[PDB]
RNA sequence: GGGGACGGGUGAAACAGGAUGAUCCCGCCGAGACCGCCGGCCGCGCAGGCGCCUGCCAAGACCGCCUCUGUCAAUCAAGGGCGAAGGCCGGGGGCUAGAAGGCGAUCAGACACCACCGUAUUCCCGGCCGUAAACGGUGCCGCCCCGCGGCCGGCGCGCGCGUCCCGCCGGCCGCCCAGGGAAACCGGGAGGCUCCGGGCUCUGGGGGGAGUAUGGCCGCAAGGCUGAAACUUGAAGGCAUUGACGGAGGGGUACCACCAGACGUGGAGUCUGCGGCUCAAUCUGACUCAACGCGCGCACCUCACCAGGCCCGGACGCGCGGAGGACCGACAGCCGGGCGCGCUUUCGCGAUCGCGCGGGUGGUGGUGCAUGGCCGCUCCCAGCCCGUGGCGCGAGCCGUCUGCUCCAUUGCGACAACGAGCGAGACCCCGGCCGCGGGCGCCGCGGGACGGCCCGCGGCAGCGGGAGGACGGCGGGGCGAUAGCAGGUCUGUGAUGCCCUCAGACGCCCUGGGCCGCACGCGCGCUACACUGGCGGGGCCAGCCGGCGCCCGCCAGGACGCGCGGAGCCCCCGCCGUGGCCGGGACCGCGGGCUGGAACGCCCCCGCGCACCAGGAAUGUCUUGUAGGCGCCCGCCCCCACCGCG
């Protein structure tokens, strides 16, 4: 299921992005 | 595999129904000459003479066991069906529906 | 408690379980899930959803109604509630299944699928989450709406009367005429709509970027809801049609497929072709089937290639030069395989021309990706199409068949098709049997054989046997559809586009070598690997279609003459006696000969005596006069074949 997989691929990535906002805020 | 084709079919066909009279049931030999005669076909070259004449063999047996090429020597007897009209009639001789027209067949 | 070696598992396996007695059987208990078969074009519900028993508690649509009320209605931002699963957070509980996690096979890897074990979870209770292909991918209320069927509930009419018949209302459905649509299909609407307007909410505006960034809110989180732009790009998409394809299904079918076999190759020497390479030159073209003893035998020639040379075979036409000469050879000596090739030299020629040009002319030079022609291949295929009509907006369908038989679109009985074709058949050559004619030579025309007959089983088409009959159901071949292929040949072609070469020619000759050079890998063949064999004698049997005598010589060959001729295998007797031997014949040392201008070709004799003692993984060919064994003919041929046509 290449959609699941893409939502699944940008859904880690914004748990990154939103971890790595936060070691700097 | 000898499966005798269209062309060897519809030429015996024809002579079977054209003269059916001429043929013989189980006589191939009879009705290569019937076959071979000029009035009755020019069929070229000897293969398809040879065929030609073993199926109305096959054919003629067949028309002659039963009416199986129209045979007008059988269709008289149709016609005779045709025209016959029994002598008694069998039919010219619910039950409220004619009472309820107005007109009463079997009045009662 | 029993009884005694496995058990699990799988596509096969393997791991964990077995004499601490498993699996298996029987009783017994505990624990937690879960409602089987009935169970659905059944139903209920606002969706999500909903199935054990006995209750208990509030509901809900529908129907029936001369019950009450009198517009109290509809659709809906914000706002509220509900919301499968998984997840979460506190409490339980805990069988099973089971993300993670671990193992065991597989595979190049497998860490994935399949097995085995197993945590979260699944189950309950209180919260949170707020999402699903949450779909019927179709908002809701309203009207009209064409018939035909089923099913569920309520009610009514009628009669024998039964859970009958016929309705009505509300649902749940199927099929459709109209209509609609780009179609697939909707038709209780996706109809009544380019002749477009009942009401009301929601969303969309080419494809990505991107549901991302950022801001807000919401959440315990996971995340939800809202939500860009810069920038990139000429397409993305829908539904149908035709082909190609499938590890999709259903028929078939073929030793170019397999059964059951055979005879093999690949392994060894050799032989031919190819790759690689070496080269002055090794002319090349062709690379799965469908390149590779192929493009019909390389002393020279061929011949395209090299190392050197020769000359015009620049025609015919315009201007210009030219009879004592335009053109055009030559003794000797030289130089040089050689050439009056050049030269020194002095001797001719005889208009047959020179010189430039306008233009030829040839070229086995290229490109078969400019082509004709031929030919390979799809295809040893049975398919290919037409006239009119039917169907669709069209691409396209129908005839051309999801039924049966063939070797076959071979037939048959069908069918919005109905008639035609082409291919297959038919045909034609060559047989094997029977007439007659003919005989300078067993050669000229006819028959016979048709699934005809029998016994079945069959609408049929046929088929399966049995025969009779030289002959049986396809003896063997020739021809071989349509649509194509960037298959191959310009090096077959007064085939041929176009460029190159053109007088020191890619013209044409002459010489000598090349293609046959071999560290190599491979394709087609041949001969072997012996006793089913060799070897020495003796018989002797052929077809395609073809002649010999005499003497000399070990043969090879040659001289002489002239009208004609013929295999192996096999059979009979001997020798060898399992030994690389008397298997096998490879190079080389001579020798004697042939065709030849010429070996660098072939032949024979006397030496020699190579590997191979039956070929690994792989694959090929093949069904009656068949495979194979065994020779002969013919092709290209100066000589030559292990090759091909036979």
């Amino acid at each position: 299921m290449r959609a699941k997989w893409a939502k699944k691929r940008m859904r880690k990535l914004k748990r990154k992005r939103r971890h790595m906002k936060a070691r700097s805020k | 595999g000898k499966v005798r084709t269209k062309t060897i079919k519809r030429a015996a066909r024809k002579i079977v129904e054209n003269n059916y009279e001429s043929l013989k049931p189980k006589d191939f030999q009879n009705n290569k000459a019937i076959c071979s005669k000029r009035n009755v076909a020019i069929i070229p070259s000897k293969r398809l003479r040879n065929k030609v004449a073993g199926y109305v063999t096959t054919l003629m047996n067949r028309v002659v066991k039963g009416p199986v090429i129209s045979l007008r020597l059988q269709e008289e007897e149709r016609e005779r069906r045709d025209n016959y009209a029994p002598k008694k009639s069998e039919f010219d001789v619910t039950q409220q529906m004619i009472d309820s027209i107005g007109f009463k067949c079997m009045s009662t």
